[PDB]
């Protein structure tokens, strides 16, 4: 019945302050419990960074102690994370959780990816992968969306804004040089399409790119 | 325009929108600076602290007894000590992620507070309604400062700008914000003035609440 | 840094089977400060068990947790597809909180071949001046599979990007896409493009294909 | 801070809290001085008396007849004399610890007062609601004075501070409090200014009620 | 424009905007469509869209 939301730059240049703003809703950060920042490394390691509680007293993690600074804005019900001079290693997925009794974290935010790099943030092009010209394998029909050449991660992709999620497979973005590529397949019923319309909705925050591309069959 | 449209009211009406726009920006970014809920929310709530500690200490030296003043206080105000202990206990419960208990104490506090009081809630309120003034005092004197600072930047250089000291720039800002405008310290830089209009626009409007409040406090000590 | 160690590192149980995990700490931890989270592929962790044995919210009773001191254990009375994930324990003793290395857990499924689908470049892209041929290999098991691109009967390695979905929750299978990307020129110079999905399921591979000359 | 935390906004934000604090003290102790319910409650309610007697006397010399003015008064205002006698009688009852009777007379007064009146309670009210203005006038002009005085202390010494006379220091205080700020009399002592901000903060906010009230009296003689 | 130069990215600032504020674009299109209906003295339809706007 509650939710926190990470938000901020998805990319930061080596030795520059990484910043984040978690805005919680459905509860007050000044009523109780501790609100902390948890980052997850590429190896999928989980490292607690530190917190700030209802009373506003901060507890950081020793390792980050000289760089980290958790603060908050009681007014808007949101606390933030600040990391001085990040490095290639600080690239991870930062997220905010709510520490409860005995510090069990019950509410985790969406999780926010943050890449540290000199590479320039680039926008993706997305194409409609509409089936071959006569691939009647059966009563099933598969279509796809190819999103390529973007930086940094992540990109968001849904089908029909989401009113379509059964028979969908969205492959992990793969990194080439300093550009990512990602695709997604979605299987409907021969009768389901092309009768009713199906659309690929991709969005790449960093490049401020949002595009909904309709999958029409062609010639 | 009732004469084949006037030329003058063409190349000027858009030349003024080019001047106001400056101010509107300067103004706009000043309401942002002092609006930063992270930057300003700590700078103020801090300047406030240094106001009390640096105050209380003085009301303490005027007594010869330094700590003497301290005891006299913990004494005349009994609750100030059992409260501190609750704070320490709540905090040690908190530090241990023992929020369930913290839930308790915080409530077992309200009770303990209501009981020992009835003319007490007044002393707590009149005290809270007091730090709030000290808060405002900051926020305002803070926006004033900017203006002062800003006038410094674009005035410090020019020959005999009157605005030499950084303090001198504050004097101007304050005298201006209050609408007293002594005049002993005016910009002198055509650009410093463009800014002066914003410091005025801001500093006055801001200083107003202050005086407005400082003026309500007075209609109470005179009644 | 009261480090927690989890075991095993990977775990491949089968639908219906029982199974246990382990989390051991350098120092001792208070049983009520030990928690487990269940991180499903591409999502943030969910509290699964708090204070050693207390099941968090929506967690089914197929789960359970117990232990104390410097050794705890998360147990599933019976695994089920929806169980594919990674479990991390969390402790609070010293100043820094700490998580285990997690324990992946993939369910074993009935060997089932892929369902290949191939897509030519999109009129949109070609125009933009490029040509990628996408070939999806969906819902198959096991993970280990291999695609081989053949342009005009000749194998191509030059410029092929592969991506794998982690194990599927519904059916516990995997999927995969491989995109061959030629320039618009090289593309309109060859005629047949085909991807061959070789895989444990069969001796000969499944194969989809198309010739640039469409209807 | 979004750049490995800024150095400038460190050693200055605490340097300003060291300046405001001064004012806050000066201000704080001025709201105490004029707040002393023993010191100020008599100095004001007295300054008030000397305002009337020294006024009435003048409205009396402008008539050639000194006592002539006195009779004309005891005459046009009949109640002023039977009242005085009641005051004397109540007081002789009081002086004798005969409060029971005092209880009486005080009540037998209210009656006697209601009766002889109906457009009378207006003349008594309009009179009371009148001395109240005279009270405020003091309280304010009094806080003004302090500022003036205070500016004197830290300004009288320095060479050609403009603030020579003690009166000259009042001129400054008044002109400032009204926000008119002629400027012919500015501090000149960096410290005299630190104080000026408080005299301004106070004097304006205080002078405001005055004008505010003096401005309500006007919207009555113009309606 | 100024809050846009302080970002180095001129148009960069523009997209970031059309993005953070989604409604700003479907609104513009409605404006254009209402206006083309208007320009044609097709006010009956304009009546509609304007209302089908309030709902939306």
């Amino acid at each position: 019945d509650v939710q926190l939301q990470e938000s901020g730059p998805g990319l930061v240049k080596p030795s520059q302050s990484l910043s984040l703003t978690c805005t919680v809703t459905g509860y007050s950060i000044t009523s109780l419990y501790a609100w902390n920042w948890i980052r997850q490394f590429p190896g999928n390691k989980l490292e607690w960074m530190g917190y700030i509680n209802y009373s506003g007293y901060t507890s950081y993690n020793p390792s980050l102690k000289s760089r980290i600074s958790i603060t908050r804005d009681t007014s808007k019900n949101q606390f933030f994370l600040q990391l001085h001079s990040v490095t290639t290693e600080d690239t991870a997925t930062y997220s905010c959780t709510r520490g409860v009794d005995y510090f069990a974290m019950d509410y985790w935010g969406q999780g926010a990816s943050v890449t540290v790099s000199s590479a320039k943030t680039t926008a993706p092009s997305v194409y409609p992968l509409a089936p071959v010209c006569g691939d009647t394998t059966g009563s099933s029909v598969t279509l796809g969306c190819l999103v390529k050449g973007y930086f940094p991660e992540p990109v968001t992709l849904t089908w029909n804004s989401g009113s379509l999620s059964s028979g969908v497979h969205t492959f992990p973005a793969l990194l080439q040089s300093d550009l990512y590529t990602l695709s997604s397949s979605v299987t409907v019923t021969s009768n389901t399409w092309p009768s009713q319309s199906i659309t690929c909705n991709v969005a790449h925050p960093a490049s401020s790119t949002k595009v909904d591309k309709k999958i029409v069959p062609r010639d | 325009i009732g004469d084949v449209m006037e030329h003058p009211l063409v190349e000027l009406g858009v030349s003024y929108a080019a001047l106001l726009s400056v101010i509107v920006v300067v103004v706009e970014c000043t309401m942002q600076l002092s609006g930063e809920y992270l930057v300003r929310l700590y700078l103020v709530d801090l300047i406030l602290v240094i106001i009390l500690w640096a105050d209380y200490a003085y009301r303490a030296y005027k007594s010869g007894d330094p700590a003497g003043y301290v005891k006299k206080t913990l004494y005349e105000i009994p609750a100030l000590v059992p409260a501190g202990l609750l704070a320490l206990i709540e905090g040690h419960l908190a530090g241990l992620g023992l929020f369930r208990l913290v839930r308790l104490l915080r409530f077992l506090r309200i009770l303990l507070i209501i009981s020992r009081g009835s003319k007490f809630l007044s002393a707590i309120a009149d005290a809270a309604d007091k730090i709030r003034f000290y808060h405002l005092f900051g926020a305002v004197m803070l926006t004033v400062l900017y203006g002062a600072f800003a006038i410094y930047i674009v005035e410090y250089p020019d020959p005999n700008s009157s605005i030499k000291s950084v303090f001198d720039a504050l004097w101007w800002a304050v005298v201006t914000a209050t609408t007293v405008g002594y005049g002993d310290v005016v910009p002198a830089t055509p650009i410093g003035k463009v800014i002066g209009i914003a410091v005025m626009l801001t500093g006055i409007s801001a200083l107003t609440l202050l005086i407005g409040t400082v003026s309500n406090m007075f209609q109470k000590i005179l009644v | 840094e009261n480090v927690l160690t989890q075991s095993p590192a990977i775990m491949s149980p089968s639908p219906g089977e029982k199974v246990t995990m382990t989390c051991r700490a350098r120092s001792s931890v208070s049983s009520s400060y030990l928690h487990w989270y269940q991180q499903k592929s591409g999502a943030s962790p969910k509290l699964w068990i708090y204070s050693t044995s207390n099941l968090a919210s929506g967690v089914p009773a197929r789960f359970s947790g117990s232990g104390s001191g410097t050794s705890y254990s998360l147990t599933i009375s019976s695994v089920e597809a929806e169980d594919t994930a990674t479990y991390y324990c969390q402790q609070y003793s010293g100043n820094p909180w700490t998580f285990g290395g997690g324990t992946k857990l993939e369910i074993k499924r009935a060997d089932a071949a892929p369902t290949v689908s191939i897509f030519p470049p999109s009129s949109e892209q070609l125009t933009s001046g490029g040509a990628s041929v996408v070939c999806f290999l969906n819902n198959f098991y096991p993970k280990d599979i291999n695609v081989k691109w053949k342009i005009d009967g000749s194998e191509r390695q030059n410029g092929v990007l592969n991506s794998w979905t982690d194990q599927d929750s519904k059916d516990s299978t995997y999927s995969m896409s491989s995109t061959l990307t030629l320039t618009k020129d090289e593309y309109e110079r060859h005629n047949s493009y085909t991807c061959e999905a070789t895989h444990k399921t069969s001796t000969s591979p499944i194969v989809k294909s198309f010739n640039r000359n469409e209807c």
